[PDB]
């Protein structure tokens, strides 16, 4: 599946650059940084943000542009369903780009 | 108010069976009994599980751990208006009472029960780790 | 009941549970958790401790050197070096297949064998081994040597050795020692190994043990050294016609300056190796003579730092406080220790491959990619290790009374701006690097490549046209041949720098475009952004507004509960945590980087490179999918080769590093109640309650599955790159 | 239509209609100088 | 069997205009995937003013359907006792919504 | 809600059962010819594991229009086998045939 | 020819990107007809492309041996050989317009500070008030540096820092 597969039909994403079918491409990667990104907010937890964002208002303070609705760091529960929610539109939209611009080619 | 002795002529609730019930810990380590006396006959949430009918008079009834006991009490307590008052058996026949280990709940003061594990500074006025380093075990600075 | 396993806690052995037995593997080496542990019992422990990982090196590389001996091709590797595969070792799997054991013959052996990337080879090629026999007992010395350290080991853990605490806490003579005697005078020696040993073995002539008192290193022993005729050692330098191990245009210095690579090898010269050494041996032997020991003279060091305050405080006390805070705090020195570590293994992999120093390295691809990338990510995970024992320090050992105004409480009294600073730097090489490679992404698709953001990183061609790289013009300090830094080292160093630098086959100083530009930036980001997350988790260890009793639950625990808005990876610990992916990102970044430059400069191709890294479709194809073609076709249905092995690890990788995900995505609760269901499942069960577990099943707590996802994580991110790497460059060469 | 009004300054409204019309902007001014990828004028 | 279905035009702003590919039938724009086409050919559809009507209808509808959710939310709105007559949604849902539809699609 | 373990205990099993005698299959497959012994995989060649309920039902409804279903003319799909149907010379429809492969994927 | 670079007025593979991205685009020309959409568009693309190629060769860029033009970061090598309006001038052209919406965001919270309920101004915005600081904003350098001699830019060591400072 990796080489006959994965790696033999990506050959008309990748290479769609130039063409009809580079969105197809350019969708390929951002749905490969939307997944990975999803990675933030699933491997981590919100104490964490919430010190860097407490050390950000820090500055913001400083500079007297801390706002008046407190930054907060997304609930754990939001952590998660913003990861979900990434994961799946990245990986789906990388399926999606790939089929596509397999298929209009090759079928 | 005295420390009340377990009754195991006590019925227990309408339940048709579960499989949340008492494991290889009951046997071995522990368990605890749950008692209460209803006034009438109400269908209640197990713990473990499915809906139970309670019975008219004293109830009794078995679980595998504490939490589902207080559970079950802030449920009788909260939905039904009941003061119901739990134990710790063990399989050897040894009964230790839990709850209301003074008689009235915990939350409501009773005169004359023994603040345990209050520290008498403030959060902040706890020492730092390195000088409760090398005290046998690893120790919090709260001690 | 209470158990046995953990002897080093009593809270563990009486967990009824799994987590007993995991805590306790890892808590094993956590000496100052342990129960009843003194600071002299401690620092004792670690003296063994350190002895045992002495005499497991040891043993190791006797191993690499008995299996070269016995299982490789040495003797037959010297011969031709260039068309001749390093062997590692030998395979003896009994589940081959007859395809695999003809596929796995190689580098002219009687069986299959692993073809070593190790570059040992060029190592002990280089400094004088010709024969197995040389490895065979080098492999027994080192061997003998950890049997050696083993038995110190055991010896000093006795009564009357056992060394006192402030035998630890003595540093003036410990640096003074390992200043003089383990870095100068070990220099000397491997200064006296090049000179008498290496130099003649790569000029033909056999020095071994039976003869290197009979024969000389130079025509004219000795004489020049006790006259202050100190050229007479660089009189006759090998020459450009000069063939390694053989004696055609050998020369007879010793002690030259030349510089550059010997012409043969495209490796740096043993001579200048052995004045380096040298060099080295005297300025670590003055070093070493500084401190004050038992003789009256030297420097205290605890004088030196209380001395060193500013005035205006822009210090504050200056370092007053800090002697007694690095003596008694051994995750101080542990983290300085590790960050010194890993910025010289960063050092090792930046130089050995511009300015390799083992012959006929540079033309073993393989063995160049290998190196960097190991000794890269071995730094990484060592500077994380730095900042992670910083953090451990500042809760476990820091005294903010005996710091009271020196530079490391000023750290943290003005730790929000580092932390945000850090971060503006970290967002700002995020947005605009990103922002950069998307535009040139986007530029491509849309069919002109004329529009990309391509900036030419003029500050570090400007520095290499200072270093004398000619194919910019700047013409500034080497480069410009009416200098005095060029009209200076012209009798010295220079003529062979220049002609190795000017030389575009090698890796010295490549030349660089927009992709290394924008590359180099990513490289920034990760490195700013790696140190932003450590930076903050050792800064916040001690206390957060979320959190201000952080230093009261330790380094390493799981949360805060969900109160107060919700504390989950509030630890240092996991900042630590979360940082090992952004290094891994990080070094991943490098090794990329680093491997597609050198893919397309030994194929020939850098064109390749100078246009395809500018955006990112072209490090997808032309670098991932692109030399991904061997490696996955190491088997297919039609059968397979000896890339099948590195195929079936990149696999491997891919599996444990998407196993860390469960670990790291899924968390504990799931699962325990899961755990709870196969538990009455088991005890139902009839034929199989009759087995019964003696620890209850519990499911992995926060902290032990974030560790663990980290690494099937960091096994399967390293396996999957080692099989890439190793693959696609055997495959090619 | 002062509560409509005051929804139709509500931030994501607000940030639509903002970031409608400065996408507009450069839109048409990438439209009218196609392709400015120095400051040469 | 020739020309490629396509129904969405990109507009030529920061050369996008390499989307819209050469689908045929001497149009520029890009492959959908969505088989309205077919679904069109199987309606018995062979001309575009009969699509540009049924967006108007569609249009219509959409209106409708919103004022029927003003309506029945702040001009006349059921009780409870209406949706739970489940027995008559049932009954309506399958002689009405799906027997005469699939009737009515038949015709 | 009363026997929810046995529930979720055997799905459980049946999920790790599954696991394993799905995946390990491929695996199976990836570590024989990964070390040269095409001759001990799971594949149609080695070691067979065909489908042969599911082909079953492919014949079965192939035969259909002969015996159990008189007064269709045809299938009702081209999948169960028989000829191909062949548009523009584009294949629109062919026999499917279902072997190891698509046993392991299947489970 | 500042780090080796040829201009790309001079530079051929320049000119054979240009051909080379022509001749694609008359490739897809040739199979449409004389005056149809698809032909004006491939025409207005191929005049959009012969446009960008010579106004890039006008502006003194410099290219690579990929034809590829590469911008100069540097200020003294851009000012000094005429490439200031690559990375230079558009870098105040930026800092400008991103210092007058920070400035502008600034000054609307500390207009909105005062209130009685300021959190309801910053999620229903106060349009006049936001216009009003956005118009008079275009001024931020001077009443920034002017913010910042007086110290009212910056907050005293009354910000909420932690038990360790
Ligand atoms: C963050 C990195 C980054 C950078 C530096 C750039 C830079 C650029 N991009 Mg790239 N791009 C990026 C990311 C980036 N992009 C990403 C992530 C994508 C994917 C979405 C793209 C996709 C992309 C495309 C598809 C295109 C560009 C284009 C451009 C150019 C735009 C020039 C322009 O619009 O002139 C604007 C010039 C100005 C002077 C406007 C400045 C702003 C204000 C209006 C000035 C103030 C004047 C005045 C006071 C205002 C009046 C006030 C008003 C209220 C009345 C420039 C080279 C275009 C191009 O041709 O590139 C060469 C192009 O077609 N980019
Ligand atoms: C001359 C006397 C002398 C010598 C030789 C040593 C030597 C050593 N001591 Mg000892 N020590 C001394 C005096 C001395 N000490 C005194 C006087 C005290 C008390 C005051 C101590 C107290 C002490 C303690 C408490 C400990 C040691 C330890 C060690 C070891 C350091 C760990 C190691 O192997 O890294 C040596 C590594 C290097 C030399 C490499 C660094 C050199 C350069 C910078 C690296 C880059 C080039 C690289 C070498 C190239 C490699 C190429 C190729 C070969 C691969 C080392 C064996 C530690 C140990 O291991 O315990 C057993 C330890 O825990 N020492
Ligand atoms: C600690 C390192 C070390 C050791 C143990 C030796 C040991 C020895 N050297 Mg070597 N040597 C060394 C470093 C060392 N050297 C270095 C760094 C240089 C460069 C200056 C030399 C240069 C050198 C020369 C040129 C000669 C020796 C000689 C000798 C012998 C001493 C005769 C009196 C003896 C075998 C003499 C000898 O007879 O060698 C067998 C001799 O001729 N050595
Ligand atoms: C000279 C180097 C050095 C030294 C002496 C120490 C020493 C110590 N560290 Mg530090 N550390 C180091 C390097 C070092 N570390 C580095 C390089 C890192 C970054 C990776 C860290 C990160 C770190 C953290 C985050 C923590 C420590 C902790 C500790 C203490 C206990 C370690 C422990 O729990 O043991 C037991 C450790 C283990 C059993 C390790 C788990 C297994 C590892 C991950 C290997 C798994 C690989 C796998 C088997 C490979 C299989 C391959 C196969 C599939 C083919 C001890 C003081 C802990 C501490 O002090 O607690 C407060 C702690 O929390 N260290
Ligand atoms: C692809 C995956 C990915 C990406 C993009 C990031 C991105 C980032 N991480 Mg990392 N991180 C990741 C995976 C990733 N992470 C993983 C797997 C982990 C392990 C849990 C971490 C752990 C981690 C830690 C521990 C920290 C970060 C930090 C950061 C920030 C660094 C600052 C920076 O570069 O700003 C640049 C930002 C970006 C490049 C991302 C934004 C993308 C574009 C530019 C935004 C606009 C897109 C578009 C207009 C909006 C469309 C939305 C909508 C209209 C549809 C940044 C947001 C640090 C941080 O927060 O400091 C500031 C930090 O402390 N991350
Ligand atoms: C313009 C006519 C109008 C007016 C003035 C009101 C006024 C009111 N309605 Mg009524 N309503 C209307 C039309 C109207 N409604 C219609 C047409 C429907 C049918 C859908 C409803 C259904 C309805 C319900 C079911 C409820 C109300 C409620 C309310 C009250 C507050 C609603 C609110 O917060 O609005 C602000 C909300 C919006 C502006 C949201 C609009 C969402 C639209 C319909 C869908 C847009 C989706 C979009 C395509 C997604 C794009 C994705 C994006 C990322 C690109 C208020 C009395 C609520 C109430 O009485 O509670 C006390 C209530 O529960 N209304
Ligand atoms: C590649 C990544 C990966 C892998 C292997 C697994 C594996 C598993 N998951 Mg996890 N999971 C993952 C990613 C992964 N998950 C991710 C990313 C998520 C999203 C958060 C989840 C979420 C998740 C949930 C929510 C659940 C699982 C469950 C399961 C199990 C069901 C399959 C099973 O038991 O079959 C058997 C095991 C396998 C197929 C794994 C491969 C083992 C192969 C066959 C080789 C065996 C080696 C053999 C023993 C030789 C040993 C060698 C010796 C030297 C040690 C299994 C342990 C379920 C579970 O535990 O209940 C059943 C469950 O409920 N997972
Ligand atoms: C970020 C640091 C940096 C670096 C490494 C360089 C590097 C260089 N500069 Mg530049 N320069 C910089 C920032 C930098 N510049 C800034 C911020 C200014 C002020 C706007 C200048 C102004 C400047 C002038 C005016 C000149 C240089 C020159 C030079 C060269 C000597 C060398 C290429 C000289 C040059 O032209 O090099 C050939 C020269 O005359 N620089
Ligand atoms: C947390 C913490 C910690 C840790 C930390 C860390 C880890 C850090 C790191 C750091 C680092 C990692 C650093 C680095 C640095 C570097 C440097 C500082 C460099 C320098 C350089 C120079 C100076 C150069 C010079 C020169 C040049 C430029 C070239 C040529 C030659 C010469 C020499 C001239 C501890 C434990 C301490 C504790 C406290 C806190
Ligand atoms: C799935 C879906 C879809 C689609 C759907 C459809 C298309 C459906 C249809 C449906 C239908 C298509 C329906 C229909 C209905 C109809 C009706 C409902 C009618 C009625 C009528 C009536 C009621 C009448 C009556 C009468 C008359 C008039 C005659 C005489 C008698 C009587 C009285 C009876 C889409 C993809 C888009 C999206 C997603 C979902
Ligand atoms: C990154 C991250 C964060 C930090 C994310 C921050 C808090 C929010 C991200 C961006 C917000 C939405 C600001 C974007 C701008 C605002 C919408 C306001 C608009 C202002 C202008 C940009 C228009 C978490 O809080 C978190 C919590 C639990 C698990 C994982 C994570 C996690 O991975």
């Amino acid at each position: 599946w990796l080489r006959d597969f994965l790696w033999a039909q990506s050959s008309q994403v990748i290479q769609s650059y130039g063409s009809a079918l580079s969105a197809y491409g350019l969708i390929f990667l951002g749905a490969h940084f939307v997944w990975a990104f999803s990675l933030m907010f699933l491997f981590s937890g919100r104490g964490y943000w919430q010190e860097l964002i407490e050390s950000i208002v820090w500055a913001h303070n400083k500079l007297k542009v801390a706002p008046a609705i407190q930054p907060r760091a997304l609930s754990i529960t939001q952590g998660r369903a913003v990861g979900v929610a990434h994961y799946l539109l990245g990986g789906i939209a990388t399926t999606w780009s790939f089929f596509l611009a397999r298929i209009i080619s090759v079928g | 108010w005295t420390v009340p002795t377990l009754n195991p002529d006590t019925p227990s609730p309408i339940f048709g069976g579960s499989t949340g019930g008492l494991l290889r810990k009951a046997q071995t380590e522990e368990f605890y009994v749950i008692t209460w006396e209803a006034k009438k006959e109400q269908i209640f949430e197990m713990p473990t599980g499915g809906a139970a009918i309670m019975r008219q008079g004293p109830n009794l009834l078995k679980f595998g751990k504490k939490e589902q006991c207080l559970a079950l009490t802030t449920q009788l307590r909260n939905k039904f208006k009941l003061t119901p008052c739990f134990y710790r058996v063990f399989p050897d026949g040894k009964v230790q009472y839990l709850h209301p280990a003074d008689g009235v709940y915990p939350e409501k003061v009773n005169a004359g029960r023994v603040g345990a594990n209050q520290n008498m500074r403030r959060i902040g006025q706890n020492v730092n780790p390195i000088k409760v380093k090398f005290s046998g075990r690893m120790m919090s600075p709260a001690e | 009941a209470t158990k046995l396993f953990p002897k080093f806690s009593q809270g563990l052995a009486q967990d009824p549970t799994t987590r007993r037995i995991w805590y306790g593997l890892a808590m094993a080496h956590d000496f100052e958790s342990h129960d009843g542990m003194t600071e002299e019992n401690l620092y004792q422990k670690i003296f063994a401790s350190h002895f045992g990982q002495l005499s497991i090196i040891f043993l190791w590389t006797s191993g690499n050197l008995f299996h070269v001996a016995w299982q490789g091709n040495f003797e037959q590797w010297v011969t031709d070096p260039v068309h001749i595969r390093p062997i590692a070792h030998a395979i003896w799997d009994p589940h081959f297949g007859q395809p695999a054991v003809e596929a796995f013959t190689r580098g002219g052996a009687s069986g299959p064998v692993n073809i070593s990337t190790s570059g040992v080879y060029q190592w002990w090629y280089t400094i004088g081994m010709r024969t197995n026999q040389d490895l065979y007992v080098g492999s027994v010395f080192l061997a003998l040597v950890s049997a050696i350290f083993l038995f110190a080991g055991w010896l000093h853990l006795q009564p009357n050795f056992q060394p006192s605490l402030s035998w630890f806490k003595d540093a003036e003579s410990r640096l003074n020692h390992h200043l003089s005697g383990l870095f100068g005078v070990s220099s000397l020696a491997w200064t006296g190994h090049l000179v008498h040993v290496a130099i003649p073995e790569s000029r033909g002539q056999h020095v071994g043990w039976d003869n290197f008192l009979s024969v000389l290193p130079h025509p004219q022993g000795l004489t020049p050294f006790f006259t202050g005729n100190w050229a007479a050692y660089a009189q006759s330098p090998d020459t450009a016609s000069h063939v390694f191990g053989t004696a055609q245009g050998s020369g007879q210095a010793i002690l030259t300056f030349l510089g550059g690579f010997h012409p043969q090898t495209q490796s740096l010269w043993l001579t200048d190796m052995a004045h380096h050494h040298l060099a080295i041996a005297v300025i670590f032997i003055v070093a070493g003579h500084m401190y004050r020991t038992n003789f009256g003279i030297g420097h205290r060091m605890q004088a030196i730092l209380e001395a060193h305050t500013p005035p205006s405080g822009s210090l504050g006390a200056g370092h007053k406080g800090l002697f007694d805070t690095v003596n008694n705090s051994l995750h101080f020195q542990l983290g300085l220790a590790l960050a010194s570590v890993g910025t010289i293994t960063s050092l090792v992999a930046q130089h050995m491959y511009s300015l390799p120093p083992y012959a006929f390295q540079a033309i073993d691809f393989t063995t160049q990619a290998a190196l960097y990338t190991h000794h890269q990510y071995i730094a990484g995970f060592i500077m994380c290790g730095a900042f992670a024992h910083g953090a451990i320090f500042f809760i476990r050992d820091y005294d903010p009374e005996q710091n009271k105004g020196n530079v490391l409480a000023r750290m943290l009294d003005h730790k929000e701006a580092l932390i945000s600073h850090l971060s503006w730097v970290s967002l700002f090489l995020g947005f605009h690097t990103l922002g950069l490679y998307v535009h040139n992404d986007v530029m491509q698709a849309f069919g002109t490549p004329e529009k990309q953001i391509l900036i030419e990183p003029v500050f570090a061609q400007w520095i290499q046209a200072a270093h004398g790289k000619a194919l910019y013009g700047f013409d500034f300090l080497l480069s410009s041949k009416t200098s005095a830094a060029f009209a200076n080292g012209q009798s010295l160093w220079l003529p062979g720098w220049l002609d190795a630098i000017n030389n575009n086959q090698n890796s010295l100083f490549l030349t660089i475009g927009p992709g290394d530009f924008l590359v180099h930036h990513a490289i920034a980001l990760g490195l700013h952004t790696t140190t932003l997350i450590l930076v903050k988790g050792a800064l916040d260890a001690r206390g957060s507004k979320l959190m201000p009793d952080k230093k009261d639950f330790g380094y390493s625990f799981p949360c805060d509960g969900p109160g107060r808005g919700g504390t989950c990876d509030i630890s240092a610990y996991d900042a630590f945590y979360l940082a090992v992916f952004w290094m891994l990102n990080t070094i991943g970044w490098v090794t990329f980087y680093w491997h597609w430059k050198h893919l397309t400069l030994w194929q020939g191709n850098v064109a390749q490179f100078d246009e395809s890294s500018t955006y990112l479709m072209g490090w997808l194809r032309d670098y991932l999918w692109l030399n991904s073609s061997q490696l996955i076709n190491g088997y297919n249905p039609f059968g397979m080769n000896s890339l099948s092995v590195w195929a079936w690890t990149f696999l491997f990788g891919h599996l444990i590093y998407a196993t860390g995900f469960m670990f790291l995505i899924s968390w504990r609760g799931y699962w325990q109640e899961l755990i709870e269901t196969l538990v009455w499942a088991h005890e139902k069960t009839p034929l199989a309650n009759l087995v019964y577990w003696k620890d209850k099943p519990v499911a992995l707590s926060i902290v032990q599955a974030r560790l663990v996802g980290l690494a099937h994580f960091s096994v399967g991110y390293i396996f999957t790159y080692a099989a890439f790497l190793i693959a696609s460059t055997s495959g090619r060469f | 239509m002062k509560d409509f009004t005051t929804y139709l300054s509500t931030a994501p409204v607000i940030a639509t209609i903002w970031f409608t019309f400065t996408a507009g902007l450069l839109i048409e001014i990438n439209r009218y100088f196609p392709d400015p990828l120095v400051f040469s004028f | 069997t020739h020309i490629k279905p396509s129904a969405q035009v990109v507009w030529p702003i920061v050369g996008q205009e390499i989307l819209n590919g050469d689908v045929g039938g001497g149009f520029q724009g890009i492959q959908i995937t969505s088989g309205f086409f077919q679904l069109w050919r199987a309606s018995g559809i062979t001309s575009e003013l009969q699509l540009y009507t049924t967006a108007i209808g569609g249009l219509v509808m959409a209106a409708a359907m919103f004022f029927a959710g003003w309506f029945h939310y702040h001009k006349a709105a059921p009780k409870l006792e209406w949706f739970q007559n489940v027995e008559s949604m049932l009954n309506h849902h399958l002689g009405g919504l799906l027997g005469l539809g699939s009737l009515a699609w038949a015709g | 809600i009363r026997h929810r373990d046995a529930i979720i205990s055997h799905l459980n099993w049946v999920c790790i059962f599954l696991g394993f005698h799905s995946f390990g299959l491929y695996i199976h497959n990836d570590t024989m010819s990964a070390l040269g012994r095409p001759q001990d995989m799971f594949s149609d060649t080695a070691i067979q594991l065909q489908p042969v309920f599911a082909q079953w039902i492919q014949n079965t409804h192939f035969l259909a229009p002969q015996l159990t279903a008189p007064n269709a003319l045809a299938a009702t799909s081209l999948t169960w086998g028989g000829d191909l149907v062949a548009v523009g010379g584009k294949v629109a429809m062919m026999p499917i045939s279902l072997g190891t492969s698509d046993f392991m994927v299947h489970h | 020819d500042i780090a080796g670079l040829t201009p790309c007025s001079e530079s051929k593979a320049y000119a054979k990107l240009e051909k080379k991205e022509l001749k694609t685009l008359e490739k897809r020309l040739k199979q449409y007809e004389a005056d149809s959409a698809p032909a004006v568009a491939l025409k207005a693309t191929m005049e959009r492309t012969k446009a960008r190629f010579a106004n890039y060769a006008k502006a003194g860029l410099l290219c690579g041996n990929d034809g590829l033009p590469h911008l100069i970061a540097d200020p003294g090598l851009a000012l000094k050989y005429g490439h200031a309006g690559e990375v230079f001038i558009p870098t105040f052209g930026f800092l400008y317009v991103a210092g007058y919406i920070g400035y502008v965001g600034r000054q609307y919270l500390i207009a909105v500070k005062g209130e009685a309920k300021p959190t309801d101004k910053e999620i229903i915005i106060d349009v006049p008030l936001a216009t009003k600081l956005a118009w008079q904003g275009a001024g931020w350098p001077l009443a920034a540096v002017q913010e910042l001699q007086r110290g009212t830019l910056l907050e005293k060591e009354e910000n909420i820092t932690v038990s360790p400072r």
